[PDB]
């Protein structure tokens, strides 16, 4: 009935966290420390630095700078107007984010404590509220001290993940990893709001397809409506339900509540099929339940959300990622990008949701796997992959490491899963959990987890767990899922991460050895001084397919991208090559979250790198390509020219008609085997559109400025 | 530093009521007997050091010890405070208390026990005051522990006595048909004061993942986790020091980025550890400390001595299976381990006699009965 937001300005108060962690508001007003003004939502560290106490952590080595705030402590307040209250009605303080071990006080009385930052955390603060200025203040403690408030075990002691990372419920990548730079910041990152619910409310409508036929465009779905309803209630509110698309209405029907929870089976009729990207269309629908007063007509509470009417199943054949995916009854291949972090800085997550999930839509995924290194996207996400039609591997949020098997870690844990279930498993993109796991032994992947999926969400499928090389061409991994290959960013991005002084990679001119400044942004969790590592990983690859490493910075932009570009188009075009066998690809990301290098095809600030254009090409619906020659063509819908030719030469390789059958790779002719370093265009159209593809033929070390000139004379591309 | 707070205490014993006694003020106030006691030692030498009772290792003495089993204990002593500067955590450490206790100091319990098989470490910093502190441990009766759990109908009819099922005890004190019926009750070992400064190591799990005898060299793995605050981050070293008679084979330092870390060493020149017959018993000194980078200040030291020694049991019925110590198939040859002594406050004196029984008839196994 109302919700007021206490987002905008707040009171920041940090100050180094004594021995004692500081727990009541009378020891945090008389630490001393530093006030600023704050922005909620926001990391603590965006307010640090719109007052100028902290410099920018995105440009140069000035990450290490936000070191000694790890061990600080936070303090938001502010003041709030209370709103009418009538009898029954429940004032709820709701948090949609806090990072992370944090004592909420309303006028002085603990309401809560918070433990965790990938849920949301709501309070009835309905009696401790008063008539004026009602004081909110929330007091967070260092994360990484918390750590030590356990005793780990030896098998979570060593791995990727950070060890302060295993004791408590936050996001692994936080504390540093591969592809993300160490930022454990703190604070309000997400929506603070006060929600005013009546005694009659709608605790959760969950909503769940049990039949589809696409065919004859119909569909079962169930809601499982649980209500908070007063005995003096019952027999007198009704629940109206209201399946819509477009403004027109396709179902309404009506049922007095004679119980708080009910099951309303719908044999809808005249409703399409939610398919994924490429094999149909993703029909939403926008279903509404509300609970009305069958006398007086008041409406007492409302849920609006669009769903999707679908059927997921995992087929699996273990020994005999050996699985494939069905949706509405047919095998569908995957291909799509593996999500990471939007922001180390999580509270502008959302700000990059619309422009991340539109470079999915470009590249024209059917699926996602949000990493579990990730915090959980909100809402907003996963309606963008609703809209478009991008399925969900959704992974709970752990790292590459095990976990504790004590209660206290496990009930945790189950904590965390039920709200993260019941939140998301009403959207039709979703489609799996998992667990990102190693082992059957383990109680959190085989029990903990696996019992939450068993109660709050028995319909989708749960899982406990050069590049030519036979490590690539020959791994029987039907359903891959971590593919990737280095690449160094635009040049417009390199001059923005690092400083004037420090643009160029190579340290004293001497090539192949990197200065400081590229050494952390190779994602250096801590300041160690070292030569190699991950960089390293740049430069092998530019020796082996183009002879050795170039001097000029641009020719070394354009060397490390199409390394990158060609390989992961070789395992895309393997991948859909072998399709009667493989299941599916989701290569390794498609926009990193910080100014770092990485295997990413595109940048932080929004650099497309050579690989997003590359990789478009063999991403179509209907895309030809060639494979070790074998020119062939792979569907990925359901409904049923090319012309290969060298471009030095200019012979026509090829040319005919081709018959691509639905899901399905159609295999075309056996092209002989060209002599000579060159490269193939295969020039492909379908229904009058056109389309273009190329494959690189022979054998490294080529020469980087005749592949200059190959793709040059090709066409596509720059 | 750890003084020890071992030696003369005063025991008050008495039958225990209805109600447990549980607190400072009726252990004071009930009608019993007050002796002079020794810690670490059980109840049953400290009232046959004052003719209260006979011996029972001669005849049917041991019977008459049996009306204890329903009595209560009453420890008490007093110790002075140690210096602890801002910031340090002062603990006092239980090696055995049997069993079921309430501990005291200033009059503020500071902990309650309920198992005789492992330690007890209490923090008590603030309780501590200046001058003359006092101790004061309360034992109730193991035997009536017991009632206040309902058991079940496997746990009834056992060659294990019944008392001992709801309870986390020794179950030969209870009598066996090897070991006499002295459920007995005291501080049976050692009563110390440790000191912490906030920067202290918690464990040093040392595991041998791999092992080569032949070219003399071995991957030994070392978890560590520490207490480390966050003002004191990037600011300690930990020193791993691997020596062999004074010899050392390894020095590595790091530095504390996190608080818990694995520290994989590749040894050189360093026997296999191998039991008695198929080889030497290899030992290696490995001390870890936590050392200031810039005072050089030590923090704290948790030294000991490993073997690179590898286990790994093979199956194929009970008694299928055999030893394989460092990959290749021992024949085991050994006995198994009793009860060292009924009142098992002087199993450290025996400890070393009966070690030797083993090395003489060279066992290469021993299987510590349950």
């Amino acid at each position: 009935v109302s919700e007021q937001s206490l987002n905008g300005r707040w009171t920041l108060k940090f100050f180094p966290q004594p021995a004692v962690p500081v727990m009541t508001i009378e020891g945090a007003e008389a630490a001393n420390g530093i006030v600023v003004d704050a922005v909620v939502p926001g990391n603590v560290e965006i307010d640090m630095e719109a007052a100028g106490l902290v410099e920018d952590p995105m440009v140069g080595n000035n990450i290490y700078k936000l070191r000694p705030y790890e061990g600080y402590q936070w303090y938001y307040s502010r003041t709030f107007a209370a709103p009418v209250v009538t009898e029954g009605q429940r004032l709820v303080l709701h948090f949609g984010g806090i990072d992370t071990f944090a004592e909420v006080y309303v006028n002085g009385i603990k309401v809560g404590s918070a433990d965790n930052m990938l849920i949301e955390h709501d309070y009835d603060i309905t009696s401790v509220v008063k008539e004026g200025e009602n004081r909110l203040d929330v007091i967070i403690r260092s994360s990484v001290m918390e750590a030590q408030n356990h005793f780990l075990g030896t098998l979570s002691i060593g791995n990727f993940s950070n060890e302060e990372s295993a004791p408590v419920r936050r996001a692994p990548s936080t504390y540093g990893w591969d592809i993300m730079p160490r930022l454990v910041s703190a604070g309000l990152w997400r929506d603070v709001t006060l929600r005013v619910e009546n005694p009659v409310t709608i605790v959760d409508a969950n909503w769940v397809t049990l039949s589809v036929n696409p065919k004859a465009r119909e569909a079962s779905e169930s809601l499982y409506l649980q209500t908070r309803l007063p005995f003096e209630m019952h027999d007198k509110v009704k629940a109206v339900i209201t399946i819509s698309r477009d403004g027109r209405q396709i179902l309404r029907k009506e049922a007095l509540m004679r119980k708080f929870a009910n099951l309303f089976t719908l044999n809808l009729s005249g409703v399409d099929a939610w398919w994924p990207r490429g094999y149909g269309e993703p029909a939403l629908y926008t279903a509404e339940v509300s609970l009305v007063d069958v006398t007086s007509g008041k409406i007492y509470d409302t849920k609006t959300s669009k769903i999707g009417f679908r059927t997921v199943k995992l087929e699996l054949d273990e020994v005999n990622g050996q699985f494939q995916f069905i949706i509405n009854g047919e095998p569908v291949f995957a291909k799509g990008t593996n999500w990471v972090p939007l922001d180390a800085l999580h509270s502008r997550d959302a700000s990059h949701v619309e422009e991340a999930v539109q470079l999915m839509v470009e590249m024209n995924c059917n699926i996602v796997r949000c990493w579990g290194g990730n915090v959980y996207e909100d809402t907003h996400f996963f309606e963008l992959c609703d809209k478009y039609g991008i399925m969900v591997w959704q992974d709970f949020a752990m790292g590459c490491g095990n976990y504790s098997q004590r209660d206290n870690f496990a009930a945790a844990l189950e904590k965390e899963a039920i709200s993260v279930v019941v939140k998301l498993r009403n959207h039709p993109s979703l489609i799996l959990w998992s667990g990102n796991n190693a082992p059957n032994n383990d109680r959190v992947s085989r029990q903990v987890l696996s019992r939450v999926i068993y109660e709050f969400d028995p319909t989708r499928p749960y899982l406990p767990s050069y590049y030519k090389d036979p490590f690539y061409t020959e791994n029987p991994s039907q359903f891959v899922s971590e593919i990737g290959y280095h690449g160094c960013p635009n040049r417009e991005t390199l001059e923005r991460m690092f400083s004037p002084d420090s643009v160029n990679p190579w340290q004293n001119g001497v090539v192949g050895m990197w200065n400081d400044e590229w050494q952390t942004k190779a994602n250096r969790i801590y300041d160690d001084k070292f030569q190699g590592g991950r960089n390293d990983l740049m430069t092998n690859q530019v020796r082996i397919i183009f002879g050795e490493v170039p001097a000029d910075l641009d020719d070394f932009i354009f060397a490390s991208q199409s390394v990158q570009a060609e390989a992961m188009k070789f395992f895309v075009e393997l991948w859909r090559g072998r399709r009667p066998y493989r299941t599916g690809i989701i290569w390794w990301n498609i926009r990193d979250g910080w100014p770092l290098l990485s295997d990413a095809i595109s940048d932080y600030w929004g650099g497309k790198k050579q690989a997003f254009y590359y990789m478009q090409n063999v991403h179509h619906d209907v895309c030809c390509l060639i494979n070790p020659y074998m020119l062939k063509v792979d569907n990925n819908t359901l409904k049923d020219v090319v012309e290969v030719k060298d471009v030095a030469s200019g012979k026509q390789v090829f040319k005919g008609k081709f018959v691509s059958k639905a899901n399905q790779m159609s295999e075309i002719a056996t092209l002989p085997m060209q002599k000579g370093q060159g490269m193939l265009v295969i020039s492909y159209r379908i229904e009058g559109n056109e389309y273009f593809n190329h494959y690189l033929y022979g054998e490294p070390p080529y020469k980087l400025d005749q592949y200059r000139k190959w793709v040059k004379k090709c066409g596509i591309y720059e | 530093s750890e003084q020890s707070l071992n030696g003369r205490w005063t025991l008050k014993f008495f039958p225990q009521p209805a109600v447990p006694v549980m607190t400072i003020e009726g252990a004071e106030a009930a009608n019993g007997i007050v002796v002079d006691a020794v810690v670490p030692g059980n109840v049953e030498i400290d009232m046959e050091a004052a003719g209260l009772v006979e011996d029972p290792m001669v005849g049917n003495n041991i019977y008459k010890l049996r009306p204890y089993e329903g009595y209560q204990w009453y420890y008490s002593r007093t110790f002075a405070a140690p210096v602890v500067t801002e910031g340090q955590r002062l603990v006092l450490h239980f090696g055995g208390i049997d069993t079921f206790a309430e501990v005291y100091v200033n009059g503020i319990k500071v902990g309650s026990a309920d198992n005789m098989l492992i330690e007890h470490d209490y923090d008590i910093t603030s309780v501590v005051k200046e001058g003359e502190n006092r101790l004061d441990v309360i034992i109730r009766s193991s035997v009536m522990e017991a009632q206040n759990h309902f058991l079940g109908t496997l746990s009834i009819g056992n060659f294990s006595n019944e008392e001992s099922a709801p309870v986390r005890r020794a179950p030969s004190t209870y009598g066996w048909d090897i070991m006499p019926r002295l459920v007995s009750a005291g501080l049976w070992r050692d009563v110390t004061l440790r000191v912490e400064n906030p920067v202290t190591i918690v464990d040093a799990n040392w595991v041998t993942l791999s092992v080569n005898p032949k070219a003399r060299e071995a991957s030994e793995s070392l978890y560590l986790q520490t207490r480390l605050p966050f003002e004191m981050h990037d600011k300690v070293k930990a020193v791993i020091t691997i020596s062999r008679d004074g010899r050392q084979i390894l020095r590595k330092e790091a530095l504390m980025r996190k608080f818990a870390n694995l520290f994989t060493l590749n040894l050189s020149g360093v026997d296999a550890w191998w039991p008695r017959g198929y080889g030497e018993p290899a030992l290696y000194t490995a001390e870890v400390s936590l050392v200031d980078v810039t005072s050089g200040k030590i923090y704290d030291t948790k030294t000991s001595k490993i073997g690179f020694r590898t286990v790994k049991l093979e199956l194929d019925q009970p008694g299928q299976f055999q030893f394989i110590i460092n990959g290749e198939p021992v024949f085991a040859k050994g006995t198994n381990w009793v009860p060292l002594d009924a009142l098992h406050s002087r199993d450290a004196s025996h400890v070393e006699e009966a070690v030797q029984l083993m090395v003489e008839m060279n066992c290469n196994i021993v299987r510590c009965w349950g």
